[PDB]
């Protein structure tokens, strides 16, 4: 049996190959108490990690130790890789092989960076890593299209090819689900309602994906949300009080289609869509329009399918047709593609062993496995 | 074509 | 009724198709009310004065 | 306020 | 010795269908190539396209590698290291497509295209393998 | 702690891609429940549909010789040609696709339009239904009829002595907001939004009494027909196969494949839906050609057939951006 395991930004997947879903979802979070324990005798830890650390948030300082992709923080990381094999999954690393998962355009520093620590540390009898992105689409069950990946830390468009990536077309775009987060509280300071500290950021992560929707007509929609009461909704905070908010429903997401409402010059992803298609060949754009994905958590808001059909059709020239492929769970596509990589026959033919690593150092990921 | 060198 | 001075000129494409099959040959009373109201409505003079070159 | 601190 | 031999070499495995050696310096002819096959007929031309200062213009329609269609995947040529270069052959009315792989030397440019169904990654590898050795002969 | 197969390196990836939700299951269960034709495997399907898996000669010939003659006899073409041998795709391969190719490319198209009509007949009967409408619509609106009437008026007004023509085109309709005053401040349609609304209160606002033009300038006429028209020859092929073509044959069918079972419940069915898009589309064709002629164009340029509602609707947006700025200018 071969692990599974998806790092990410927030959430944190792992499981086993061949399963239909993830065993374990633990946020991807590391706490450490700011104040001194008074109560001995208890065995308090030192550091506390996922649904453990998210119940006792309160007297923690939650970091998160991978942001915008990169990982800032290699000793927490391990931690909580640490805790996802001996406590979630409960299973010995050692006589199982691992899968994770790289990011698209990583730097080359990270790429042997965790190869170094898991052949070492878990000591993995194999190995093997490959695009979230390309995963994206293997899950779908189609090997050649363009992936709108959005997540907690970063967001990538990747037109991908018989499964094999296009590094120049590949574009970047710096508005993943903590920037609305953070939008989300500037936002809603304006109902009185003030959140500041990292623990209560996650009381707002929870807000908005219960209430919070894409609006097909922006212009429309606030002009009904000022005229009537009826698309406000109530939230009820874990002390008891009651919320309630009027148009901050449709006004956080769409700063995903408009950028300039949190201030940065590159423009939505409406249009990146369209500015990474631009770049691949002519004869192959005909089969990447229809074959268009959405994954990641923050592709969750209802009525975002049909918005972003909408837009990019305008954009898109009159003879071209549009399919927006959705499916409702491509929340763990990501993860779910990677068992189906892992469980192939001929998946044990890009093996990296422990003992081929002996002789070729850290630098065979570059080559091996790409 | 110059001569070429000996195989691996 | 015609301009005094020269106005500014709009150009068109005649239809290419019978105009007995087009909806401009009915002479309805519609549009003769359109004329009248129109030579006595005021926006020809002003037409004279705006789209003078 | 009405969420948060005691404003 | 026998330029001819290590297309041999090339061939010893049958991972691929096609392989040839080109001297990219001065006017670019094939030194040795599989006879018949795709690599046989390259013009100085389409050389000078895989070698050119330019990097980005073959993005826009791919390029043409003995008068065959062809898709770029990844160029890393001009960059230490690995010298090399990754394509996907272009076809019509779902033929068959292949991948296509250009390391580059001293004097040279070594072209492998594999057959049907072959990844990628054991074609780079191999031609990246001969090139390593055949710069380490100086040429 | 380190830790025979015909089948190209290739394939035994896309096959375990497909097939995942049956992995704990035998080569003799999958292959039995495929048969059935059930809800499960409609997606599946498609898979094995595609030209990556019958494209494979190579693989054909290999397999040929385990291949049971299935058409005659149900019996082993070679001696033994043991099945057990082969691996576990070997076994769905040379039993689905070189055994049961005689009819698989049959079979398939039977099953590919199966699931292409349950969903779209519905759809295009709505699409069909607001084309229509839409053009009757246009045709039967005197309000539209009135406002080219006074365009014509004013617009021979200003034109010279010879070229007093008493009609044009929809699509000179644009050469409005391209003639400015002198200090280009305002527009010839600008004119004509305070002038109908100083004099003409009937024809202050027909956009709100005319929409579905606009709704029907967002779909491809063209394309639309061609696609309602792939349906047809897509049924009427099914009908000489069923009847007279590969499925006809029942001996070479296998005694659990519902195929022919399932399909003709659908054929009485089936031929009442072509009937009924069938009218459909002859409706659409003759609605649009009605009130196509009543305005002068004509549907032998492909551009006019198709742009036809779009021209309409230009103006219409046209006409609301110079409505817009007219009033916030004054107020
Ligand atoms: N129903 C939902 N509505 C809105 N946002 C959601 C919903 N579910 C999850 N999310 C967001 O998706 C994010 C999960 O990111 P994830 O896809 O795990 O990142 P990565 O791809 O790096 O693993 C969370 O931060 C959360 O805010
Ligand atoms: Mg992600």
């Amino acid at each position: 049996a071969a692990l599974v395991v998806d790092n990410g930004s927030g959430m944190c997947k792992a499981g086993f190959a061949g399963d239909d879903a993830p065993r374990a979802v633990f946020p991807s979070i590391v706490g450490r108490p700011r104040h001194q324990g008074v109560m001995v005798g208890m065995g308090q830890k030192d550091s506390y990690v996922g649904d453990e650390a998210q119940s006792k948030r309160g007297i923690l300082t939650l970091k998160y130790p991978i942001e915008h992709g990169i990982v800032t923080n290699w000793d927490d990381m391990e931690k909580i890789w640490h805790h996802t094999f001996y406590n979630e999954l409960r299973v010995a690393p050692e006589e199982h092989p691992v899968l994770l998962t790289e990011a698209p355009l990583n730097p080359k520093a990270n790429r042997e960076k965790m190869t170094q620590i898991m052949f070492e540390t878990f000591n993995t009898p194999a190995m093997y890593v490959a695009i979230q992105a390309v995963l994206s689409l293997y899950a779908s069950g189609r090997t050649t299209g363009i992936v709108m990946d959005s997540g907690d830390g970063v967001t990538h468009t990747v037109p991908i090819y018989e499964g094999y990536a296009l590094p120049h077309a590949i574009l970047r775009l710096d508005l993943a689900g903590r920037d609305l987060t953070d939008y989300l509280m500037k936002i809603l300071t304006e109902r009185g309602y003030s959140f500041t500290t990292t623990a209560e950021r996650e009381i707002v992560r929870d807000i908005k994906e219960k209430l919070c929707y894409v609006a097909l007509d922006f212009e429309q929609e606030m002009a009904t949300a000022a005229s009537s009461s009826s698309l406000e909704k109530s939230y009820e905070l874990p002390d008891g009080q009651v919320i309630t908010i009027g148009n901050e429903r449709f006004r956080c997401p769409e700063a995903l289609f408009q950028p300039s409402f949190l201030g940065m010059e590159s423009a939505g992803i409406h249009e990146t869509t369209f500015n990474s298609i631009m770049k691949c060949d002519v004869d192959i754009r005909k089969d990447l329009y229809a074959n268009t994905v959405l994954s990641g958590g923050t592709t969750m808001y209802p009525g975002i399918a049909d918005r972003m059909q909408k837009e990019i059709t305008a954009l898109a020239p009159s003879t071209m047709k549009i399919k927006i492929i959705a499916p409702p769970e491509r929340k763990y596509s990501v993860w779910i593609g990677g068992s189906i990589l892992a469980s192939l026959s001929t998946f044990q033919q890009m093996w990296i062993s422990k003992q081929e690593y002996d002789e070729s150092g850290p630098s065979i990921v570059h080559r091996k496995c790409f | 074509p110059p001569p070429p060198p000996p195989l691996p | 009724r015609r301009p005094t001075r020269r106005l500014k000129q709009m150009h068109w494409e005649k239809l290419n198709s019978g105009l007995e099959f087009t909806f401009w040959t009915g002479p309805s009373d519609e549009a003769n009310k359109i004329l009248e109201t129109l030579h006595t409505s005021g926006v020809l003079d002003e037409l004279d004065e705006s789209f003078a070159m | 306020w009405x969420a948060x601190c005691p404003a | 010795a026998g330029w001819n031999a290590y297309i041999d070499n090339l061939m010893a495995d049958g991972t691929c269908q096609d392989a040839a050696i080109v001297g990219y310096k001065d006017s670019p002819c094939v030194w040795a190539a599989v006879p018949g096959k795709t690599f046989v007929n390259i013009t100085p031309a389409e050389v000078g396209v895989l070698v050119g200062k330019d990097r980005s213009s073959f993005y826009v329609n791919g390029l043409t590698l003995g008068g065959q269609k062809c898709m770029v995947i990844r160029d890393s040529l001009l960059q230490d290291g690995e010298f090399s270069m990754d394509l996907r052959t272009k076809s019509t009315g779902g033929a068959p497509t292949f991948n296509v792989t250009v390391t580059k030397t001293d004097k040279t440019l070594v072209l492998l295209m594999g057959k049907e169904g072959v990844h990628g990654g054991l074609i780079n590898k191999k031609c990246y393998e001969m090139a390593s050795h055949l710069r380490r002969s100086q040429y | 702690k380190t830790l025979t197969d015909y089948m190209s390196s290739e394939l035994q990836k896309l096959f375990g891609i497909h097939f995942h939700k049956l992995s704990h299951k035998n080569p003799n269960e999958i292959i039995r429940m495929i048969l059935h034709c059930d809800d499960s495997m409609n997606e599946c399907v498609e898979f094995l549909s595609s030209d990556k898996v019958l494209n494979q000669p190579k693989l054909k010939a290999d397999l040929e010789p385990y291949r049971i003659d299935w058409a005659n006899g149900g019996d082993l073409v070679n001696s033994e040609k043991d099945a057990s041998e082969l691996s576990r795709w070997d076994y769905l391969y040379v039993r689905l696709i070189v055994d049961l190719g005689g009819y698989w490319n049959q079979r398939m198209n039977a099953l590919k339009v199966k699931n292409i009509i349950e969903t779209n007949y519905e759809n295009l009967v709505r699409q069909t239904k607001l084309i229509g409408r839409a053009a009757l619509e246009l045709r039967d609106s005197k309000v539209f009829k009135g406002l080219l009437y006074l365009i014509l008026y004013l617009g021979n007004y200003m034109n010279d002595y010879v070229r007093q023509a008493k009609g044009f085109a929809i699509g000179s309709l644009q050469r409005l907001p391209l003639i400015k005053n002198a200090n280009n401040t305002k527009s010839l349609l600008h004119i004509l939004d305070i002038t109908i609304r100083k004099h003409f209160p009937q024809f202050d606002n027909f956009s709100p009494e005319l929409s579905t033009v606009t709704e029907a300038a967002k779909l491809n006429i063209e394309a639309i027909e061609q696609e309602c028209s792939e349906l047809i020859r897509g049924c009427q092929n099914l009908q000489i196969d069923c009847d007279s073509g590969a499925l006809s044959d029942p001996t070479v069918f296998h005694p659990d494949d519902k195929i022919l079972s399932v399909i003709l419940p659908w054929l009485m069915e089936g031929t009442k839906k072509m009937d009924f898009l069938k009218e459909h589309l002859r409706t659409m064709n003759t609605t649009l050609n009605n009130a196509m002629r009543y305005f002068g164009e004509q549907p032998n340029d492909p551009n006019s057939k198709n742009l036809f509602f779009k021209r309409v609707d230009s103006f219409i947006i046209d006409y609301s951006k110079a409505r817009s700025d007219n009033l916030k200018s004054e107020e």
